[PDB]
């Protein structure tokens, strides 16, 4: 998981 | 927004997609291409084709169970951009590269025309 | 094999297929959660849950047009999830965290229970 | 377009  | 995102999530999508192919799973139409038949799921093939695309949203053509493409796609060109669709791999060669850049043509998938275009370039 | 692979295939393709389902476009399938009710595609929706992928395999269930999903199943922690499988961006804040987890459970969303799971762990 |  990210910060998009 | 504040939204997280899984890096990998389009790609298992498409995974998952391409194994409810391979099982003919709740695919929708059979693309005739010659002596040739392909069983699909239309929303995948609209979202890899304009051409696919464009007939999957008249009105009349939306709702057929077979489509019958132009006599002069090759269907081994049409196998390797359908495998395209579904897991991003372009099984290009040398002796497939003229068949697959005129069915991408035909099928209006403009990344793969510019990637035939740029390989066929280099050989010159 | 030789393959050549297209890096934004996959976002490319899921991107399209979130425009078909806005445009509510080949949409064959509506998930009833309590009042509220949710157009999908049901091969979109087996490729994001363990839940749909065992509803739509099964040989009745397959070709019901209506869904109805546990009374206890949150309309806004559906709607997340839902929105999360065609963009793979997840809406998590502390207001719904547990009603995501909870549905992403009951969805068989494995990935979202987890990143659910360690944003809880970090706030106790 | 990359070699996978
Ligand atoms: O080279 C390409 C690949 C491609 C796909 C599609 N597909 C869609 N485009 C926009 N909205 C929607 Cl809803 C879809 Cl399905 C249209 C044109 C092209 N051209
Ligand atoms: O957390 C998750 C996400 C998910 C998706 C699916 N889907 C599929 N899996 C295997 N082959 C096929 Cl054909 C599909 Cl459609 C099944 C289980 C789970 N669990
Ligand atoms: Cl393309
Ligand atoms: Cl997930």
């Amino acid at each position: 998981w990210v910060i998009p | 927004d504040s939204c997280i995102q899984f890096t990998r999530h389009a790609s298992d999508v498409l995974l998952n997609l391409n194994r409810l192919r391979s099982r003919d799973i709740l695919t929708d139409v059979v693309i005739v291409v010659s002596r040739e038949q392909f069983r699909a799921h239309k929303t995948v093939l609209m979202a890899c084709s304009g051409l696919f695309y464009s007939i999957f949203t008249d009105q009349l053509k939306c709702n057929l169970s077979v489509i019958n493409l132009d006599p002069e796609i090759n269907p081994e060109g049409f196998c390797i951009l359908l495998d395209f669709m579904y897991t991003s791999r372009l099984n290009l060669r040398e002796g497939n590269i003229m068949a697959v850049m005129a069915t991408a043509m035909y099928l209006q998938m403009e990344h793969v025309v510019d990637t035939c275009r740029k390989f066929i370039k280099a050989s010159e």
